[PDB]
């Protein structure tokens, strides 16, 4: 019942794309500048859900300059979405070898191990990722999701500790409070509307929230409520949220059981 | 000219730090087996590294294992961070303690040899307690040099010859020990990790200039060689290779001597593999001869002479023939391997089998190491309308069914599948499917049980050599990604296919098979696929089995092979334990020869063939008969008789 | 009833990357360059990249100003922006360059409709209806315009179009809902029945929810209309007229707030 | 030229397209939502005839009937671009006119007799069409006699009158053969344009003639339109030399253009472009303009020095009227130029230094300007709120606001307006009334509550597909309509003052409400605004003090007895006598009155009296009793606010 207008490409995204084409076609770029700008267009293509175009730019960046951690991160994300967890692990390991401070590679490798049926090792990554910024509610959420496959009760105790330790300012702690039992689905959605200031903040909240809701119903065995919720997360077109990409993977898994 | 510690104390190259980290990523994350590299697992890794350094527990002292085994549980963390020094500090120590044994052994070659006692030698010292003091270490190499001395005596050598052979063997053992690279220490370190997970997992050192030169001249006698510590072992054989043709060679056979175009047998015991394999790889036509210690018996060594060549296609091809029995007929397809194109060849020959009015068909898959999984499925599908043939599970949980989907049957008459302990992967899938569908009787021995698949992955990364050009090419890992399951939901791992009629060598516990490999993955089940059984032959089993036992009771081939099973099972508790008395050992040698000669001469009198007076006069190309095939033809005819009723 | 919102296909992304490589060469005649800038504009539009599309369409005109195809898309985009005046000029440019370019009657009709000029919208949409009577969406678009003149004769005319037709094309089911013949639930039941995969599903939903959105809008139920427009646009069949007018309607509800 | 040696005019190939192009824009984009059906084509037909023959004395009823069988079909023809009915009627009556000017030259030989009881109606616009050649000669008997008496009443000999009218009727013959196909197309589109609303137009492409003026080089500050055969002053530029010499008023018609020293050249029934070219020429120089006012004939001359607009001239001007002790600030705003609000703020701070009790904003004869400045200026006197609602050719309503919650003068405010206060001035005055901020004094305003824009009929593929490279025209059509904050339109009503000065309590000649087919007045939903106050309490006492003063005032007494006269003789405003003794007397008596009004004024002022009306200095400034009375109204308001 809470719906956003599904996001449309902004005029700035489209102007920048058309400008990135004119510049990449020119000889105004050093090898290093060319590689940086192929990475930046890949991020933009990815922002619009144009993953094959993005991968194409990311691979051209590497061809020019193979020591780019940023690009290895997006390549592993894409191997995760395709279900090739093995290759994905290799790409993120490459990230952290090139730059051991590239924190989001712990996130994304954690997520990939999770979908890969390796929760103990996913907890190693997501625990680390959590330690690097504990007031990010989505780190407590991703850690929780992995730890509930090992031990459902200690997961909820740890999640509850993360919430009580935190300053609880970031909106996402409301999703944690739902996971914990502190609030109802209806209160969650009521706070969702209150905190959204415009259609874009609305869409982002919905993409995030409906994915975590999707996971909740999927753990009770409610495939129809799960499927709807994943679809409605993905219908906000916030391509490039982990929640959008893992909503799509979950729908892919619900498809591949038919 | 090594007389004390001139063995250079080896150290890790700069690359090895990274490579340990890279290898630990792939095994700990990508491996089909889901293990924790925690406290317990590092310990088991430590143990297997010791057993790789000192297989026989006669080089290290219990005081030398204890010095490093305080931190055995810590070796997980060390492999992650790429701290190699515990591996190098144990390999540099064991290298000096090995030098200690071979100089002490040269000392014992001067003492007198006395083969007159009641004493024995245990060849398995693998779960033996470690030696306490230098008194155990010289008692065990007193024993070792006496066994080495009696081996050479029992092959007719004088006191003189025996002392000079072991002198060279103990001095080359010392000299070999100072050729070993840092690459050899790292290779074995990773192998301790690899082989604790499962026995098909491996680290593989980069190929040098030498591999490049062989390809430059691009022969291998059609075998793949693995190593069980201190022995060059035949791991697998290629279908229709010269190795595979001369049937005197079976999987798990140990090489202890190599021959030349014309020359004597040079010992290859205690060697590194690349150098052993270099002796064999020679120009086509000019043959090479190899000695063979076979699996699990007091070391009576066979010598085989084989010529070299490339895999000729029609030898790898399926071969068809008709057995007749008075009036009745049985087609036989000898399938050596599952090559791409097999199912098309089979269809051609099945239509020739339709012409010759046969009442049943046998598919012979004895000693067939698998091949193309796709051909297993199509070939399976020739005998069923349509259905799933095999379920495949991956490292990430995904299960996939491979199917035959044409609702066609190209034979549909009575079918037997003949298998033995060397039928692997593809052969198992075909036979398992024919049993589960109720389509065919399975005859012979329990199959190999290798129900997993492995792939290679490079440890090279696209940014190595922009960031570290000093570095050469790096290695590979080899790890298990997939596990086969039947349409019944049973895995082929470790059990493979149990035949409906087990031919006598099969019930008895075997030496070879996945179920005897070290740390083999377990057998497990999944949910059955949905399939329609084409028939049911459980009705016929008791009558088929009783007519089988009736015939093999009256059969001198089967009678002989059952008396060696009563012999091999009675002397089973004390099977590795080998006597050190020359009179008892020459007797056991003489009687094996007398038996073998009397078995051959009983065979020749049946065949009308002139008798042999010495076992040495037997031509080197003598072909053993196949009573397993001849009995399987009668089983196939019993089934046609029982079925048509 | 929800589809997985459509994602760019691998063929669309391959073609787009190719079109870049080719447009970057000097191998092309002026005519080939203008055709390929139009083809890429259609592809950008097919992915909802309208500003990139408009950019390619304007480049095509600069090179070859006698392209009706381009004029059509430019007027569609002036309609979406609410510049109805400009849009009418663009479609009139289409029909002057090519009086057989039928969809300019559709799109000029729709623009006049949103532009508060239904008598003239009916002239175009009646014409477009005449050019293919068995296209159910022509009876729908005509009906929506005629409803502003007189809701009674609009429903009679709609009902006549349905009875005249062979009734094979799926969209007659949306007409039957408009007429009273079937319920919202039967409509959706036939929607699921007729959809063979996620793409056919999403296209049916983009179409159906828009027409449902318009029905509720006419009863004054702004919440059900807003939801249904949103759910049409969530199918991401950008390039359907229903997707574009769903978004315009949401825009009108927004600029009323 | 003696026969039909006049070229029969042809549509150029381009005109086909251009007709279709203008039917698209008017039928789709026009603010007014009309059907180009049968009824609308009829009305288009009628107005094309009235453009061909304004005075109903060239065509025969049997010539209108020959084409009026298909009057209802002219919608379809304009859509399809079938122009032949337009060309066949303009080639006819190109003939019929030559017939009249031939006949007219013949009647200049006959004797002139100004001794009869006979009449001349100048409005023949709704006349029945002439039946036969006799009535066509009776109406041109009448016409050439009127032309003859007009020149006689300006003291001309039989000799001079015959050669002037000869030159007029033979240049009328020569003009008729100089018209091209762009002239007949231009008039065809005008019949279409002007049937929708009076501000809609087709405009022909400019020739090099505009190119060459810009290439190498400036008239009086006026923009001109065509009353049929008459060059009308449409509007005047703020502080232009036209606007300075307060003799020239909007809607006035020129009859001749003289230069310095050289003779008066008569411009009776000309094409505008040539008339306007006589007026236009480079800096410093002078041009004299004989012109006639809006609604018999009067021999009025104006003389103007040529210029570029000077900024200080179009600037707001401030001054203090004192009345014994009490003071009243006066802001003369000639126009709503960009920067007006800033200049006003400066002068308001000067007004608070001089301790004034009230302020007058004078917007008499202010042709509008920047809508943006109307809003900011409105906003100086209210805290904040909406000033004007704008509705476009699409249904959309926009509100323009003042959003600083500031008041730069909170004291008593009067706005002075007249019938020539247009668009911007109306919005300001309407906002000050609706907010209850200010008393509005003077006459009902113009009532032009709509805006127009231009659009090229050129399309980017024209030069690529055509020989016919001649740039095409533009259209000019209504896109927007202003509405007050109270939801009332300014169309056709404009602002009714709270105290109407006596000329405003009359039917006027000028204003949108008398324009041909002006869009109606209509309402919308009121905006949301907080009224700054209410002056409705005070109205009756302010109105009673006003009537008390203007009863004892010779200026207002004079202006009221001319209104009692102008409405009494309204019966015959169009019917003119053809008797020389009657016309000379009524001319003599106008001059006697005017001289006695001036001499009554000069006796009050202590100024010596004039013996001939011709001795009046050409720069004489009329006094402003409307301002002097509005100062008293402003002071009554400051008193009444206690
Ligand atoms: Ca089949
Ligand atoms: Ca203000």
């Amino acid at each position: 019942e809470v719906l956003a207008v599904p996001l449309q490409p902004t005029l700035q995204q489209e102007v920048i794309l058309a400008r990135m084409e004119q510049i990449l076609a020119s000889r105004a770029l050093t090898d290093d500048e060319r590689a940086q700008l192929l990475y930046e267009r890949g991020v933009l293509y990815d922002s619009l859900g144009l993953r094959a175009l993005a991968r194409n730019d990311f691979s051209q960046a590497l061809a020019i300059r193979p020591d780019m951690p940023e690009v290895f991160n997006y390549l592993g994300i894409y191997l995760t979405q395709a279900g090739n967890f093995d290759a994905a692990y290799e790409a993120f390991d490459s990230v952290l070898e090139l730059d051991p401070t590239y924190n989001y590679a712990h996130l994304n490798r954690g997520i990939a191990l999770y979908y890969g049926g390796r929760d103990k090792l996913a907890q190693d990554d997501l625990l680390a990722f959590y330690q690097d910024d504990p007031n990010d509610p989505f780190r407590s959420l991703w850690l929780y999701l992995a730890e509930q496959k090992l031990d459902e009760k200690q997961a909820k105790e740890v999640l509850k500790q993360h919430f009580e330790k935190s300053d609880k300012e970031q909106w996402g702690w409301n999703i944690v409070e739902f996971y914990l039992g502190n609030i109802s689905e209806q209160t969650l959605m009521e706070r969702l509307k209150a905190d959204a200031t415009d259609n874009t903040s609305l869409a982002e909240h919905l993409s995030e929230t409906n994915f975590y809701l999707g996971k909740y119903y999927l753990s009770l065995g409610d495939l129809d409520s799960a499927t709807a919720l994943f679809k409605l997360a993905v219908a906000n077109n916030v391509h490039n949220f982990v929640e959008h990409r893992y909503a799509l993977l979950e729908l892919s898994l619900l498809g591949q059981d038919q | 000219i090594t007389r004390a510690d001139q063995i250079p104390v080896l150290k890790e190259e700069t690359q090895h730090a990274t490579v340990s980290e890279r290898v630990t990523s792939r095994f700990t994350r990508s491996h089909y087996r889901q293990f924790d590299l925690d406290q317990a697992f590092s310990a088991k890794i430590f143990d297997r590294y010791l057993n790789l350094l000192d297989y026989s527990h006669n080089v290290l002292l219990a005081s030398d294992v204890e010095q490093f085994a305080k931190k055995k549980t810590e070796l997980g963390d060390e492999l992650r961070s790429g701290k190699l020094d515990v591996f190098y500090d144990l390999y540099n120590l064991a290298q000096k303690r090995r030098f200690e044994r071979y100089q002490y052994a040269l000392s014992v070659l001067e003492k007198p040899m006395d083969f007159t006692g009641n004493d024995t030698y245990n060849l398995d010292r693998s779960k033996a307690p470690w030696p306490k003091n230098e008194a155990e270490l010289n008692a065990l190499w007193d024993s070792k040099v006496k066994f080495d001395e009696l081996s050479l005596k029992l092959t007719g050598k004088t006191d003189k010859e025996i002392r000079e052979t072991l002198t060279r063997r103990y001095k080359f053992a010392i000299r070999r020990l100072a050729q070993t690279n840092s690459e050899d220490v790292f290779s074995l370190a990773m192998t301790a990790f690899a082989r604790e997970i499962d026995p098909h997992t491996n680290y593989l050192s980069p190929r040098n200039t030498e591999q490049f030169n062989t390809e430059m001249s691009l022969e291998g006698i059609g075998a793949v060689y693995q190593m069980d510590d201190d022995y060059t072992v035949i791991n697998s054989m290629v279908a229709g290779g010269p190795a595979a043709k001369s049937k005197a060679i079976s999987v798990g056979d140990k090489i202890v001597g190599v021959g030349q175009t014309g020359k004597p047998m040079v010992d290859v015991i205690g060697w590194r593999l690349d150098d052993v394999v270099a002796l064999i790889k020679g120009p086509k036509g000019s043959k090479v001869r190899l000695e063979i210690l076979p699996a699990g018996k007091g070391t009576k060594t066979r010598t085989v002479t084989l010529t070299r060549e490339r895999i000729r296609l029609e030898d790898r091809a399926v071969k068809m023939s008709v057995k007749t029995v008075g009036k009745e007929k049985v087609g036989v397809l000898d399938i050596p391997g599952f090559y791409v194109g097999l199912t098309d060849d089979v269809k051609v020959q099945l239509q020739k089998l339709e012409k010759q009015n046969v009442s049943s068909v046998i598919i012979d898959l004895r000693s067939n190491g698998g091949g193309a999984l796709t051909e297993a499925v199509s070939l399976s599908g020739l005998f069923i309308p349509a259905g799933p043939i095999v379920q495949v599970r991956d490292n990430n949980g995904k299960v996939r069914e491979d199917s035959d989907t044409d609702g066609q049957v190209f034979y549909k008459g009575p079918l037997v599948v003949l298998v033995d302990r060397f039928s692997a992967i593809a052969s198992e899938i075909f036979a398992a499917a024919m049993q589960d569908y109720g389509r065919a009787l399975v005859v012979g021995e329990p199959t190999f049980g290798k129900g997993t698949v492995q792939q290679y992955r490079s440890l090279n990364r696209i940014y190595d050599q922009m960031l570290r050009p000093e570095w050469p090419a790096l290695g590979s890992v080899q790890y298990t990604i997939q596990k086969f399951y039947r349409v019944n939901g049973g895995s082929t791992q470790r059990k493979g296919v149990t035949p409906d009629i087990i031919m006598p060598t099969g019930n008895e516990e075997t030496e070879t098979g996945e179920k005897f490999e070290d740390n083999a993955l377990p057998w497990d089940s999944i949910d059955a696929a949905t399939y329609v059984k084409s028939g049911d032959l459980t009705a016929f089993e008791p009558e088929l089995l009783k007519e089988h036992n009736a015939r093999i009771a009256k059969d001198p081939e089967f009678q002989n092979i059952m008396k060696d099973i009563a012999r091999f099972n009675a002397m089973k508790d004390k099977r590795n334990i080998v006597s050190l008395n020359y009179a008892v050992r020459e007797k056991e040698n003489n009687e094996d020869d007398a038996t073998r000669l009397a078995r051959l001469n009983e065979r020749f009198k049946r065949e009308g063939k002139p008798e042999l007076k010495k076992l040495d006069d037997l031509p080197k190309d003598y072909q053993e008969p196949d009573p397993y095939l001849d009995e399987t033809v009668n089983i196939a005819l019993d089934l046609a008789k029982l079925e048509k009723a």
